[PDB]
RNA sequence: UUGCCACUCAGAACUGCUUACGGCGGGGAAUCCAACUGUAUAAUUAAAACAUAGGUUUGU
RNA sequence: GGCCAUAACUGAAAAGGGGCAACAGAGAACCUGGGUUAUAUUCCAAAAAGAAAUUGCAUGUGG
């Protein structure tokens, strides 16, 4: 038949993510000499809001470290910063909640959000609002830290990594109810064009592998194999374990 | 205590905003040209700019002037500090009074102190440029 | 007799760059644009986004032209910062030249 | 438009080179002095015999 | 002590509470103690305390809110 | 006394049902509450966007909290720096 | 201390229609279905369908 | 041989090639009066019917 909404959505035409009132993208200063072989002082400005994102974003000031500017930085706000904490992010840097002192030189047992996987991609991980990773293991022997990811999937990092300390900003936000279609219609217009959500077994059975018959039933088991080619792969994908606990 | 004279203070608020200013003479309360506290001081409007050390000539000297301005500044618009310049608050003190027609030669002795002082050695701190 | 009236120019439309209505000498009641009245000089976003005294709120051309002390007040960092901003600033510009000279050289 | 306040400085930017006409007015209670400049028309208007006066020679 | 040794302080005389007068009490020199708040931002809680290091005065930080205390008389 | 049961969400009526009104509620009521201000002294955060406090009267801004100034776990958290900073230096 | 620049309501009698532009909800009792506002078969289908908030699941 | 001056041809640091895309965003130095069969914030000539603003280059009074 024809392609199926989601097979047509990395062609990525109409559902494209929008980010015009998007501030640039929120990411650690980049690792350059200073944040290895010490520390260096920023101070945090101003704390915007990227339109979708319930995290705020921190406008943070560093100094250029070999021009003279003021580089400036944009950065997930851990939950407590505000403006003009003069934020320190380098190897020797103090430990209070916003510093970016490196993963493998804080203390176990912490708190950090804002980890970044590889060392020097400048944050990827525990960076949604009120997402955060706890510091399980250090492998002094191996180099390499074991935090415990925002998923309960705790995985090994280099030791080298950078992390921020506390929790991203804006917690608690799934929790108060959305009470109403036209308050999903301003969260997603922030964010990208997948709403409102169609039930594929409420379409024709030429735009999706559920729709058709005379009654709305998935004809056949919802969960699909992990290997199915793109257009069939709907439903419950490699569901292991299936349905209500 | 605080404010004795030729104590430095910088001049806060003003004109000279950020300016180092010693104070020669202060006060304690006028009738009614003065309900404040009345230090009259004078300090720099034209720092002597860095000694280039290469074309050592009358440029040196273009370059190294100390413009000076006397004026009676509320106490609320200093801040003083640890220093000193000991410029004579009982010899010079006296012979820069602020009246009319003294603010013309008045001005033009302690900046003659200023012109000499800055090209000896005394403080090196003073003439330099309060960075904000 | 009640005339109504035109957008004079070739813009036709009520965008907030218009807002154009006078009496005229020749009682040919018309309307002209206005100005588009800019706020004025201000402090730094980050720092309390206040209008700063002393300063007008000229236009590009009538800033690109007007005196200078139209728009800055005579101390440092005049219109671009307030005196409120200003004396604090000399302050932490010298507590802290204070509390570093005897703090970074304690080491005898 | 400027309006002269002064009988020298009048006198002195309405005797000037530019001087495209000095039209004489008569107006209800006052005597008014335009003179055309090339960019401005400055006026000295004055409530005395004085416009008389400075009206044959200027 | 600190309600305790500012009690009597106020049954002494010329209370004095506010960031900027209790520097003009210190200027014109009658400040016999002053007292930091210590919810104070590190600029006027970094300033009032360079001037009783800088006349030799007494400082005291304890925790109508009020931010600082100079005192003329003792009790 | 207006409004005996329900509160600021007397702005929905009969509609969304009493719990997703009430679950709402407890949260609607925070987020436009003044905060304390441990800078200033005195209440003053608002809550000019979700996870952003900003206090007039202390003309700072604390980022934090989506429908409160601080999540009780940052509660937790801002301890633990502390907790792992001077116990962890001294 | 009574001077000058206000049409809104309230009441009184008076009289006279129980006949008077225009504009301007019929209401109640129930049962069924959908929670709701919403969208939608342009040119026969506006619904009980779609959406929806909510709930859960799966992958990661 | 230097008073003074234009010019040549070098070449001082300076990261991020250009370039379009808005007759409703931004920006944009002019206002009345009046004498066309039909144009005018467009035209009017010298008692510019007037009055302005403004850009470029110039001579020159002010330091
Ligand atoms: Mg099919
Ligand atoms: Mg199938
Ligand atoms: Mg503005």
């Amino acid at each position: 038949g024809k392609t199926v909404l989601s097979c047509r959505k990395g062609n990525g035409s109409v559902y494209q993510v929008h980010g015009h009132k998007r501030l640039g993208p929120a990411k650690l200063r980049i690792l350059d000499y200073a944040e290895r072989h010490g520390y260096m002082r920023g101070v945090v400005k101003s704390i915007e809001h990227e339109a979708g994102r319930g995290a705020a974003l921190a406008r943070v000031e560093f100094r250029h470290p070999y021009k003279f500017r003021r580089v400036k930085e944009l950065m997930v706000a851990p939950e407590g910063m505000f403006t003009g904490q003069s934020v320190f992010c380098g190897q020797k840097a103090p430990l209070a909640i916003g510093n970016v002192l490196p993963l493998g030189q804080i203390t176990e047992g912490c708190i950090v959000c804002n980890v970044e996987a590889k060392p020097g991609d400048r944050g990827t991980l525990a960076r949604a609002s009120g997402d955060y990773c706890i510091i399980i293991s250090h492998n002094h022997e191996t180099g390499r830290t074991r935090l415990k990811l925002p998923s309960g999937q705790k995985k090994s990092v280099p030791s080298t990594s950078r992390a921020m300390i506390g929790i991203i900003s804006g917690g608690g936000r799934i929790e108060k109810p959305v009470l109403k279609a036209g308050n999903s219609f301003y969260r997603f217009r922030g964010k990208r064009n997948c709403w409102p959500k169609v039930r594929g077994v409420a379409r024709n059975p030429v735009e999706h592998p559920h729709g058709g018959g005379n009654h709305q039933h998935i004809g056949h088991p919802s969960t699909v194999s992990r290997h199915s080619p793109p257009g069939q792969k709907v439903g419950l994908i490699a569901a292991r374990r299936t349905g209500r606990i | 205590k605080f404010l004795k004279p030729g104590k430095v203070v910088i001049v806060t608020a003003g004109r000279y905003a950020g300016h180092k200013a010693v104070i020669v003479q202060n006060s304690d309360i006028a009738t009614k040209e003065r309900p404040y506290g009345r230090a009259l001081l004078a300090g720099i409007k034209k720092y002597p700019k860095k000694v280039v050390r290469g074309m050592s000539k009358q440029t040196i000297a273009r370059r190294s002037q100390v413009g000076v301005f006397l004026r009676v500044v509320n106490h609320k618009h200093f801040l003083p500090t640890r220093y000193n310049v000991d410029m004579s608050k009982e010899l010079r003190g006296k012979i820069n009074v602020s009246d009319a027609s003294k603010r013309s030669r008045s001005k033009r002795l302690v900046r003659h102190v200023f012109q000499a002082r800055y090209n000896a050695g005394s403080s090196m701190w003073f003439f330099q440029r309060l960075r904000f | 007799s009640c005339p109504r009236v035109q957008y004079r120019r070739r813009m036709h439309y009520a965008t907030r760059g218009n807002r154009m209505m006078v009496r005229t000498p020749g009682n040919k009641l018309v309307m002209q644009k206005r100005a588009k009245r800019s706020q004025g000089i201000h402090t730094p976003w980050v720092l309390g986004h206040k209008r700063l005294g002393g300063t007008k709120a000229l236009r590009h051309i009538d800033a690109r032209l007007a005196s200078r002390h139209e728009k800055s007040v005579s101390r440092a960092y005049g219109g671009v910062l307030s005196h409120d901003q200003v004396r604090d600033r000399v302050v932490r510009a010298f507590l802290v030249e204070e509390q570093r000279i005897v703090k970074q050289a304690l080491k005898e | 438009p400027r309006e002269i306040k002064t009988l020298k400085e009048f006198l002195a930017i309405c005797s000037r080179k530019d001087a495209r006409c000095v039209k004489v007015k008569h107006n209800p209670s006052a005597t008014k002095f335009k003179v055309r400049c090339s960019r401005y028309l400055y006026t000295l208007v004055v409530n005395d015999k004085k416009k008389a006066d400075k009206i044959e020679r200027s | 002590t600190i309600n305790a040794k500012l009690q009597l302080v106020m049954k002494s005389g010329k209370y004095v509470l506010g960031t900027q007068q209790a520097l003009t009490t210190l200027r014109q020199g009658r400040s016999k103690l002053i007292v930091i708040s210590n919810n104070c931002p590190p600029i006027r809680r970094a300033e009032v305390e360079y001037y009783c290091t800088l006349s030799k005065t007494p400082i005291h930080h304890y925790s109508f809110r009020t931010c600082v205390l100079s005192v003329t008389n003792v009790g | 006394k207006r409004t005996v049961k329900m509160g600021v969400m007397g702005r929905y009526g009969t509609r969304y049902g009493a719990n997703p009104r009430k679950r709402a509620k407890k949260l609607e009521v925070s987020q436009h509450a003044k905060h304390f201000c441990s800078f200033c002294g005195k209440f003053a955060f608002r809550r000019k966007a979700v996870g952003i406090w900003r206090c007039d009267g202390c003309s700072k801004t604390v980022a934090g909290g989506a429908y409160t100034l601080s999540t009780p776990n940052n509660s937790t958290v801002r301890s633990t720096v502390r907790r792992l900073r001077e116990l962890a230096k001294i």
